RNA sequence: GUUAAUUCCGAUAACGAACGAGACUCUGGCAUGCUAACUAGUUACGCGACCCCGGUCGGCGUAACUUCUUAGAGGGACAAGUGGCGUUCAGCCACCCGAGAUUGAGCAAUAACAGGUCUGUGAUGCCCUUAGAUGUCCGGGGCUGCACGCGCGCUACACUGACUGGCUCAGCGUGUGCCUACCCUACGCCGGCAGGCGCGGGUAACCCGUUGAACCCCAUUCGUGAUGGGGAUCGGGGAUUGCAAUUAUUCCCCAUGAACGAGGAAUUCCCAGUAAGUGCGGGUCAUAAGCUUGCGUUGAUUAAGUCCCUGCCCUUUGUACACA
């Protein structure tokens, strides 16, 4: 998971962007649930700019 | 005319039921069981009685007419719908019951339900609500 | 509560220090001046900047400012 | 000859009153009926007050017919109360000397400002989790 | 004991457990040299007349 | 002859652009055209609970969809109408043509 | 010089009811005294000659806004229906009473069943209505 | 036109305000006179614009309480008008003057608070508001479950408060509060 | 505890005192008439309108809820 | 110090920043200035009807315009100005001019919960059933059962009221469905009534509908009586929907006529078109709101403050806890 998340993070950054965030939540690294978060750059969580400046999947 | 005349009947016993005569006629009649405000107004309109008069203001020559109309409504141009025992189970005739046969017919219908052992009769026998109300949070006052 | 934020105050300060000649005590004049000079997408923010610009211009013309 | 037709709209909570002024005698009526009988008749002075303050001399030279739509009874009567004054001010400002316009505006404003400027108060939206705009349902501890 | 009228000249601030009162500097309208302090219930302004039944007892200052 | 074209769209900017383009095309062809009227906006409002289940504080959403309808009247042969309407159309605007 | 709208309606309806009373050519229904005006009412009307007043009001409403049928009259005369424990809701009036009033006013030459539905008030009824209004204005002043 | 008056009978002038501490808080003279006690409002926006509201309007607003009367201004204006008619017939003098006399008499001059109790003098605005609310409460209490109509249960309360014969509920509560404040000082 | 036994119709003495003292009151309202004569409110209203028909009582205003009557002037 | 804000000023081993807040989007305000309108109107013109030249018409047609109506680009308010407090900084109060000198909502975060949803699913690991089925279909019952306690709500306890007639004003919306079998209603007849029978309008600023809603306003009846308040319980009858109502789906009429005299301990929500009163749309719908989500009408008292109570955040301190 760590290799995949860093790989997609680097690909997005080298593609050209102002901020990236990925969350992987599940039963990885043990049966107990855990969530891993990889963030960098500027991120916007509020306002209508989130409708046309950040895309979520 | 406002002065109270003589022979003022303060209490009139009509159909073995006392009626207070110091109130309006249309609502003094309501003291009799089996007749309400709507029924009394219709009866007092079929009779040539002005509404503003009191139960002690008028004479006894017309009260006999009124009671006969009350006990025989269909004969004085009153339709069947305005009766409380329309299409009676036993005799099958529309009629009005007033404070004497009202309870007798009530227990007659209940006794019929008791005899046939119907669901409504069982609810009446047990003192439980017959119209399907929720007794979980209601009716606690009557049943202890 | 009517408090200008860091964005309004900082932008007003740099605008004044860059165009001190074109600014004065008239709110409406410098409102159009800052509209032509700086690209403020929101007109409400533009009015906030112009209002603080005028207040700072009064402070400058009266005395020093840090 | 000249058509001195003046349109004016006065607004209340939701009601609006469009008063039309032209040349004529001192006849004032709304919806085709005179002011003296407008239910609720209790607030009759709230409609005659623009006439009372300025005098029948000013209204003698102008006849006003107004159309009222929207709002409630109190909203409509306040709407026509505002619109009658606004229509007269507009007529005077546009066809006669403005000194009369200035003096009637000063008298109306010094009496009550609602004669000219409409109140921008509107009903507030209701929100979920409560019966009204600010009110909330009863909290249930335990 | 006479009932006296005093004119408010300065407001000290809120007072009370819930801040339900306002201690206010007040002066009498006959000998304006003499001025005292007193707690006043309800909204107050500067430059209004208050009816004081007792002009001697002094409210605590904070 | 008295053709009437109805445009319904969800985006105000696109609909105004389409109507402006059509009237400009009418101006270029020098045709008598009625002004662009605006029907009142239709706001389909739906309120639902945020929570899939029933627990939690009672929080409600407000999902509204706005539809704008504008119609234009022109006096031209039907061939001209088809020629004008066949070009310069935004995909997000539904088009209706009425002869009467 | 004076029309209905130039005079108060509150006594105008009573004056027209008096006009119908002295006319006496309306052919009132037989069940007038034993009818409830709406499902949302409790008792019979206090006024025993209420039919003349109702006819007067119906004519007044028809003059002000013509083309109103039975359903429109029921909506006009509807009101709160206090269901007891449940809060009240608006309910239309009885259809029969309004329909009989229209037929009674149709028998006399005062209203007319016009085209495109509804009831239209005839000029003869218009003349009677506003001359009653003229009498009201004369009596008041 | 001059001569601004009440509904149809009484003029704003010929009113005497004995207490000079309520000059700016009683609005009846030459600047706030209205033919009706009904106005658009806007007096609850800021803090001290409440005083500028005419005292008859404040009385009319405060009359309607206890749920069933809420949001019924067209009713209380008639109630106040009838009360003005009764007091005019009874006393034979200015109804607004007797209203002012009732308010200045019913208004408490001292009260108790928690800072046991400590005596504090009330603000002139607070005194006016308390009097205009107590007298309505007393009149409503008298009218409740009684044949006598509130259209005079407010009026007789007015004259009783104006006379100060210790019969009005507002006067009785005023003296009770003064007595409590006097003891706790 | 306390109940009022109001008179539905006039006695001879009550009618006489109504004709004597009621017209001399500063205010005349059915509420005060019932209060000080121990009669029904409806009886008070009927008596007041009958006395109005006689023409011995003046009125100032008329309303559905309360109607207020005033006495004759001494002039 | 100040602010709704780690929002700013200001001292300062810190300077520059970023997320959040703020900003922003939607919503209401007002613009006789712009664009426009027979699916909206206004003003005038001509007929038609009526009353003593004039007045009314949502009666009929047409010469101008968009003030009223609808919806688009912009404008507009920013603590802008004055007087005061405030290091004279941030900011606060009052006021003139002014549509406004605090409109409301949405998104809303480094993080946590072993809070709820495996009954939202063709999202899902494991376990279990899998033909005498825990799969599916059919008939019926139940989810409402009532000695009791608790919570969210409706009705009311009445004269500011109830009842009976008259007058009179809105905006939120929806309305013929893919399977789907079920729409919103004008008008004329029958009847008191729900409701039934016929031709019409509407896929909608076009028809219901100028949404003739209530409250409230006007005029009589009631007279302090658990009374014409109150409508619980209950009988008889009459209709609608559904394959089917019995445990009465719902609606209507007559009649029977319970408690409740303003409610203890305790406790809920709120500050301006607010609460409260009142009625109307949508969700559920074959039948349906005593819930909720919104809208409209009337429309106030208090108050521009605090940590007293209750919580909750920051700082200081203590720790043998750190799956805390
Ligand atoms: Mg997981
Ligand atoms: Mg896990
Ligand atoms: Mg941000
Ligand atoms: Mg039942
Ligand atoms: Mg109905
Ligand atoms: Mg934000
Ligand atoms: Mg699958
Ligand atoms: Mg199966
Ligand atoms: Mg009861
Ligand atoms: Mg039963
Ligand atoms: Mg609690
Ligand atoms: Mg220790």
């Amino acid at each position: 998971v760590r290799r995949a998340c860093y790989g997609v993070l680097r690909f997005i950054m080298e593609s050209g962007a102002k901020g990236c965030e990925v969350v992987v939540s599940g039963k990885l690294r043990g049966q107990r649930a855990k969530s891993m978060k990889f963030v960098d750059g500027l991120m916007i969580h509020s306002g209508d700019p989130v409708n046309y400046y950040v895309d979520t999947a | 005319s406002l002065v109270i005349p003589e022979k003022f009947q303060h209490i009139l016993r009509v159909l073995n039921t006392n009626i207070d005569g110091r109130r309006k006629i249309a609502f003094a009649i309501t003291a009799i069981k089996g007749v309400g405000r709507r029924y009394a107004h219709v009866v007092l309109r079929k009779a040539d009685i002005d509404l503003t008069k009191r139960a002690g203001e008028l004479t006894e020559d017309e009260v006999e007419r009124v009671i006969t109309i009350m006990q025989n409504p269909r004969q004085y141009k009153i339709p069947d719908w305005f009766l409380n025992r329309q299409k009676d189970v036993k005799d099958g005739k529309y009629s009005q019951v007033l404070a004497n046969g009202l309870d007798n017919k009530l227990r007659e219908d209940l006794e019929r339900l008791k005899k046939i052992r119907a669901h409504r009769g069982l609810r009446h026998f047990w003192g439980l609500r017959v119209r399907g109300q929720h007794t979980k949070t209601t009716g606690r006052r009557g049943r202890t | 509560g009517r408090v200008r934020t860091k964005t309004v105050k900082k932008a007003a300060r740099v605008i004044i220090e860059k165009y001190y000649t074109r600014l004065g005590n008239d709110f409406h004049t410098n409102k159009r001046v800052c509209e032509e000079i700086a690209i403020i997408p929101s007109k409400k923010l533009r009015n906030k900047i112009a209002g603080y610009v005028t207040h700072l211009m009064k402070r400058i013309q009266r005395g020093p400012v840090r | 000859g000249p058509l001195q037709s003046v349109q004016v709209f006065g607004r209340k909570k939701t009601a609006t009153a469009v008063a039309h002024c032209k040349r004529g005698n001192g006849l004032i009526k709304v919806n085709g009926r005179p002011l003296e009988m407008i239910e609720p008749r209790t607030l009759q002075y709230k409609l005659l007050e623009p006439v009372l303050l300025l005098g029948k001399e000013r209204f003698a030279g102008v006849d006003i017919r107004v159309r009222v739509k929207g709002g409630g009874h109190v909203a409509q009567i306040y709407a026509i109360r505002q619109s009658i004054s606004k229509a007269l001010v507009a007529y005077y400002q546009k066809y006669v000397d403005e000194a009369s316009k200035k003096e009637i505006k000063d008298i109306l404003i010094q009496y009550d400002r609602t004669l000219l400027v409409a109140d921008p108060r509107r009903c507030e939206s209701k929100k979920f989790g409560g019966p009204g705009a600010r009110a909330r349902y009863q909290k249930s501890y335990r | 004991q006479p009932i006296k009228l005093a004119r408010v000249t300065k407001v000290l601030g809120r007072t009370g457990s819930q801040g339900q009162c306002t201690q206010v500097r007040v002066e009498f309208m006959d000998d304006t040299s003499r001025s005292i302090i007193r707690n006043v219930k309800g909204p107050v302004r500067e430059g209004d007349v208050l009816t004081l039944l007792e002009s001697e007892r002094e409210a605590r200052r904070l | 002859h008295r053709i009437r074209i109805t445009l319904t769209s969800r985006n105000v900017k696109s609909l105004e652009k389409v109507c402006a383009d059509l009237i400009r095309g009418a101006k270029e062809k020098n045709l008598k055209v009625k002004g662009p009227v605006r029907m009142p906006t239709k706001t389909l409002r739906i309120t639902t609970r945020k929570t899939p289940c029933g627990e939690g504080s009672k929080t409600w959403d407000r999902f509204q969809m706005r539809i704008h309808k504008r119609l234009i009247d022109l006096h031209s042969p039907s061939e001209i109408v088809k020629q004008i309407t066949s070009i310069s159309i935004e995909p997000g605007v539904e088009v209706e043509v009425t002869i009467a | 010089g004076v029309t209905v709208k130039d005079v108060n309606q509150q006594e105008f309806v009573r004056a027209l009811a008096a006009f119908l009373k002295k006319s006496g050519k309306l052919k009132v229904p037989e069940w007038v005294d034993t009818v409830k005006l709406a499902k949302h009412k409790e008792l019979a009307p206090y006024d025993e000659n209420w039919f003349y007043t109702r006819a007067a009001s119906t004519a007044r409403h028809l003059y002000l806004r013509g083309g109103a049928g039975v359903g429109s009259m029921t909506k006009i005369y509807g009101g709160r229906q206090r269901n007891g424990v449940m809060p009240s809701h608006f309910s239309r009036g009885s259809k029969s009473v309004a329909r009989r009033v229209l037929q009674a006013l149709e028998g006399l030459k005062m209203v007319e069943k016009d085209q495109d539905g509804g009831r239209k008030l005839t000029p003869q009824g218009q003349r009677d209505l506003d001359r009653i209004a003229g009498q009201v204005a004369a009596a008041k002043k | 036109t001059p001569d601004i008056k009440l509904f149809g009978k009484w003029s704003t002038d010929d009113v005497q305000i004995n207490d000079i501490s309520l000059q700016d808080y009683i609005a009846v003279k030459e600047k706030y006179a209205k033919y009706l006690p009904h106005s658009a409002g806007r007096y609850a926006a800021k803090r001290f614009r409440k005083a500028q509201c005419p005292i008859v309007e404040r009385l009319t607003n405060s009359m309607m309480m206890h749920g069933r009367n809420n949001g019924k201004k067209l009713m209380t204006v008639r109630i106040v008008k009838h009360a003005f008619e009764i007091i005019h017939l009874l006393t034979g003098e200015n109804p607004l003057q007797v209203l002012v006399n009732a308010i200045i008499n019913s208004g408490p001059r001292e009260d108790s608070t928690r800072i046991r109790r400590q005596a504090v003098d009330v603000s002139p605005l607070r005194r006016v508001n308390q009097a205009i609310w107590l007298l309505c409460t007393g009149a409503r209490e008298a009218a409740f479950r009684n044949i006598k109509t509130i259209a005079e249960c407010l009026a007789d309360e007015l004259i009783n408060a104006a006379k100060g014969s210790s019969n009005s509920y507002a006067i009785k509560k005023k003296d009770e509060l003064e007595r409590v404040a006097k003891s706790n000082r | 505890r306390d109940k009022l036994n109001n008179l539905v119709l006039f006695d001879k003495a009550t009618y006489d005192k109504l004709c004597k003292e009621v017209p001399n009151y500063k205010l005349i309202t059915p509420a005060v008439v019932s209060e000080r004569l121990k009669i029904r409110g409806s009886l008070a209203r009927a008596a007041l309108q009958e006395l109005l028909s006689k023409g011995l009582i003046k009125l100032v205003s008329k309303h559905r809820a309360q109607v207020i009557y005033t006495r004759n002037t001494k002039g």
